[PDB]
RNA sequence: UUUGCUCCACACAAUAUAGAUGGAUACGAAUAAGGCGUCCUUGUGGCGUCGCUGAACCAUAGCAGGCUAGCAACGGUGCACUUGGCGGAAAGGCCUUGGGUGCUUGCUGGCGAAUUGCAAUGUCAUUUUGCGUGGGGAUAAAUCAUUUGUAUACGACUUAGA
RNA sequence: CAGUCAAGCGUUCAUAGCGACAUUGCUUUUUGAUUCUUCGAUGUCGGCUCUUCCUAUCAUACCGAAGCAGAAUUCGGUAA
RNA sequence: GAACUGGCGAUGCGGGAUGAACCGAACGUAGAGUUAAGGUGCCGGAAUACACGCUCAUCAGACACCACAAAAGGUGUUAGU
């Protein structure tokens, strides 16, 4: 959809004569902007409990960011993607620096490999990964071994002009 | 920048090469190309062939003569696809055909000056490690070109003559480099290395 | 999934030596030589310690990774064929018409003669490749041996004999008459 | 294709070949190869100039020759000329023959 | 007689190898590998230049055959701690790589008066080299 | 058929332009590799180096580029020749020798300009031709009228004839 | 015309060759459907004639299968 | 053959190669800047832009209206549950 950011939505339907101020909920949304996250709230909310954007409301809508935006981390994910047949449950484990960061790449991944749309992906829960060995994904295991050192063969360049008066080599 | 731009067809990509060439000639550039037989295609021997086969079966029903023209010359092969991306019908595209010139190998006047290349048009650069392709020299031969070893005999005499002159040139630059090093580290050498040269 | 690092290890039998530049090989030794072009796959090789050289791939697909294993396999068969060689056997099968084999040579072409292949009134021949030399097998009834450096020229010349005897318009299961390959080993004994 | 380089000749000819060139022969001056026989006055430095020029480059040999229609029962008198390829050994030794 | 299989020298991707940024907020600064993410993206960090510890693509930065000792996780402190503990600054401007840069860098900062000086000092430079390729 | 005609040194009018205005600046193969300098037993040999764009390199200061003195070297470039070698793919150009010769901005001088009055390309290119100059060289053919059958609706095809 | 699931038939085995109850397609050489087009005109049918194109290949050249022993046939493939 | 709203008839203009209708938009004659629908190697105007990957096809694919395509399989490869 766009570049991602993560927000924090808070609501309580609407207070009443009998019992005002209901339970009071919260959620962790991923939206490039504020209003985007307001729909995602009501999204799963009018799917689990009884409410709407007419019988209830939202108090706060602030953004939540990753504390250490310098360190690359591992991340596990809970997805409920709806195909041209139906809904299934898949488990991913991609290593990215920030949380909202791995979400943008896995969303791009859903279309380049899974062919599913923005309005076709379901995020259940994403518990960050702390321990190696508990690794069950193999594309992950290649970057988790000691002494990750490898040569970079074949080096192409970007031409600024229109010509070349030679025969440039491709070393790296 | 120069009166004419010389083009080396060896190691480039068929259609992408003509595209950039096209633009330059329509801007005001007279151009001559060489060794068009060495233009590299992609895919299998089998594929690229049959495409020319079905192109070979499409001709004016009632007049095979005043209709489609097929070619065995790797040079007018480049002429074909490149003219088909301009209007050879107006005086506009008519003058572009007259500026352009293509050759089967590197003829007499055109190998007494050097030819150039391009990265965004290079076969080697737009080819992923471990890919297939076909060359025009070999397929030009399978389509009906009776001039392979006739011209492979010409390139022999040629590559010998060009290397004999670079023998004298490689040794004459060994003279230029040993004269510039003995006159180096002087007063004008120090002052110039400071100005940026 | 572009396999990051996949690499195999290879042993050299002391006395043999191989020269290499680009993707071009050379196996010099006890019997002969074997030049080879590999500039159609695109891979790397590195000499580590005299009698040991490797092969590697960095970020290569499963078909390119199945090719790293496929060439370490090739490197192996070129070294043993130079020191031991490649010796195969083929027996002629018949039960009625005598299988006659000769050694012909017109102008110096070296072929093999097919006489009486099932009452054959036409003369069939078998072209001989370069490098490998044949020898008629005795002590045994209806056989012969091939001997050289590479498995290609020896067993493709053996596959020559194979399909040259085609039972056209007949029952293969019943009219089982022709030349088949019996033995597949080295020229040296014990191996 | 097959490109023709040098065209060589003889000194004296026949009127059959000289009239092969005229349309109006009953009114001609007969200036047929008059200056070509001037290449036969000089020792012949130019004759071998083109002859050995061919022994160096030219791949094949094809020679021109005219007919003997005077001994023939035909009143045309005009003898035709055509090229006949030489199938011998070495192109240099072919020019010699 | 032995084997001999070329050289096959390459720059290996690792924690401690430095690269040159061509585009971005820097577009001509230096930064070394702090951690590796995958195939095209890595983590840089170069304090002796003024650039941050940022996630970046390999298509926007180049390489160098310069590698010095570095811990797997070392933040800003240990980054230039081993930078100076290796002597990579003098080892960097010790090549024609960076001499090439300052050469055309000073050409884009040349006045026609100082560009005029290059022309004239070369009038006398080429004169002595012509009396050199005439007697030797 | 009035002195006609072809190449050159040229005398002027022209006629247009698919587009002048410092140099189109010449190994080969290879790119999961390579060029270059270098040594030896000249091997698919060892050692060092470069690339990340030709933003390279060479040339370039003067009335659109002048008159001319002196130093230093014996050199460079352009002009017209001379010696020899090479070049067949669409050679007709490239390589080199000897003299004559101008510049010599490689270093230091004497003088010239204006008003063209704050901008107006303010021309220093070349395709081709017509007509007068004088120095070499050459004395052309085809058509029809006529006849022929190897040709034909017709021209054409094809023979011949001072 | 071509399949596909495959109870079975096939002495014994579903798939040698076929294949019911079923289900997926293609075509405009069948007749239908339509009035879009033309009733101030496009000369109906067939035939004789002459040319070309398609392949859903009947035959030949090269080939695999069999309940192909010999022999022949039936199915299939590249190909007009 | 009917119900809704809208079009054309009676409508050019950019676009859909082009087409009565689909999208955008409706119109005096110019001049500038800004966007619509759609695109941007060349035709042909405009980045052979950057990004994350998928595919090698002995008849590839390559954007609504719309220009046709299905069952059913595959140890081709991929992420997988």
């Amino acid at each position: 959809m766009a570049h991602f950011k993560e927000y924090q939505v808070i609501g309580r339907r609407l207070p009443t004569e009998s019992v005002p101020e209901p339970k009071l909920f919260r959620m962790r949304i991923f939206a490039s902007n504020e209003v985007i996250a307001k729909s995602r709230y009501w999204y799963f909310l009018q799917k689990l409990h009884k409410v709407k954007k007419a019988s209830g409301e939202i108090v706060s809508i602030n953004q939540i960011n990753e504390a250490h935006p310098t360190k690359v981390k591992n991340f596990g994910v809970w997805v409920r993607y709806d195909s041209r047949s139906g809904t299934h449950n898949m488990y991913k484990e991609i290593r990215d620096v920030s949380r909202v960061a791995a979400v943008e790449t896995l969303y791009q991944d859903m279309a380049a490999r899974h062919r599913a749309r923005f309005r076709s992906i379901h995020i259940l829960k994403v518990a960050e990964i702390e321990k190696t060995a508990d690794v069950k994904r193999q594309y992950v295991k290649q970057f988790l071994t000691k002494d990750l050192k490898f040569p970079l063969p074949h080096r192409v360049q970007k031409s600024t002009k229109t010509f070349s008066y030679k025969r440039p080599s491709t070393f790296y | 920048v120069e009166p004419v731009v010389v083009i080396d067809g060896k190691g480039h990509l068929v259609g992408r090469l003509a595209s950039v060439v096209a633009k330059q000639l329509l801007n005001g550039q007279k151009i001559v190309v060489v060794r068009a037989e060495e233009l590299n295609i992609s895919g299998e021997f089998f594929r690229n062939k049959l495409k020319y086969h079905d192109f070979l079966r499409k001709a004016t029903a009632f007049n095979k003569t005043r209709g489609p023209f097929h070619f065995r010359a790797p040079s007018r092969i480049f002429y074909k696809a490149l003219r088909g991306m301009v209007s050879h019908k107006t005086a506009r595209g008519k003058a572009a055909l007259e500026r352009l010139k293509v050759f089967e190998g590197i003829p007499p006047p055109y190998d007494k000056k050097k030819r150039v290349v391009v990265p965004q048009a290079l076969r080697v650069l737009r080819l992923k490690p471990g890919r297939k392709y076909t060359t025009l020299g070999k397929l030009s031969t399978s389509v009906g070109w009776k001039y392979e070893d006739v011209v492979a005999k010409l390139e022999a005499k040629r590559k010998v003559s060009s290397a004999e002159y670079y023998a004298k040139k490689r040794a004459f630059t060994k003279k230029v480099a040993s004269a510039n090093a003995t006159a180096a580290e002087s007063d004008v050498a120090k002052q110039l290395a400071a100005l940026g040269y | 999934m572009k396999y990051i690092q996949t690499e195999q290890q290879i042993e050299v039998p002391e006395g043999v030596t191989v020269s290499i530049k680009s993707r071009i090989v050379k196996v010099v030794g006890p019997r002969g030589t074997l030049t080879k072009n590999l500039k159609h796959i695109d891979v790397t090789f590195t000499k580590v310690n005299n009698q040991l050289i490797k092969v590697a791939v960095h970020n290569g697909g499963r078909k390119h990774v199945a090719a790293l294993r496929t060439v370490k396999s090739l490197v192996d068969n070129m070294i043993t064929g130079v020191t031991k060689g490649y010796k195969y056997k083929m027996r002629y099968v018949y039960a009625h018409f005598p299988i006659n084999v000769n050694i012909v040579e017109k102008d110096g072409a070296k072929f093999i003669e097919v006489r009486n292949f099932l009452g054959d009134k036409k003369i069939r021949n078998v072209p001989v490749r370069d490098g490998v030399t044949i020898e008629f097998s005795t002590n045994v009834k209806d056989e012969i041996v091939l001997s050289g450096n590479s498995v290609e020229d020896v067993s493709q010349n053996a596959a020559d004999l194979q399909q040259i005897c085609r039972v056209r318009n007949k029952d293969i299961r019943k009219f089982l008459d022709g030349i088949y390959v019996s033995h597949k080993g080295f020229i040296t004994e014990d191996l | 294709g097959l490109r023709s380089l040098t065209t060589v000749w003889a000194e004296h000819l026949s009127d059959e070949v000289k009239r092969r060139f005229y349309k109006n022969w009953y009114k001609s001056k007969k200036k047929a190869f008059t200056k070509y026989s001037a290449k036969y006055a000089q020792d012949g430095a130019g004759i071998e100039r083109e002859l050995a020029r061919i022994k160096k480059y030219a791949s094949v040999v094809r020679v021109l020759v005219h007919t003997q229609i005077r001994k023939t029962p035909l009143a045309q008198k005009k003898a035709h000329l055509a090229e006949i390829q030489l199938n011998g050994g070495s192109i240099s030794e072919k020019v010699d023959w | 007689t032995d084997s001999i299989v070329k050289a096959s020298n390459w720059r290996l991707v690792e924690v401690g190898r430095v690269v040159l940024i061509k585009k971005g907020q820097s577009a001509g600064k230096l930064a070394a590998i702090v951690e590796i993410i995958d195939q095209k993206k890595v983590l840089i960090d170069g304090p002796k230049a003024g650039v941050p510890r940022q996630a970046i693509n390999l298509g926007q930065v180049v390489l160098t055959p310069l590698t010095f000792a570095l811990p797997r996780g070392a933040r800003t402190a240990t980054v230039s701690k081993k930078w100076a503990a290796a002597a990579v600054c003098e080892k960097w401007a010790a090549s024609s790589w960076a001499k090439k840069i300052a050469q055309r860098e000073r050409r884009a900062a040349l006045t026609d008066f100082e560009r005029f000086q290059v022309m004239v000092l070369r009038k006398q430079k080429r004169y002595t080299v012509k009396k050199a390729l005439a007697k030797a």
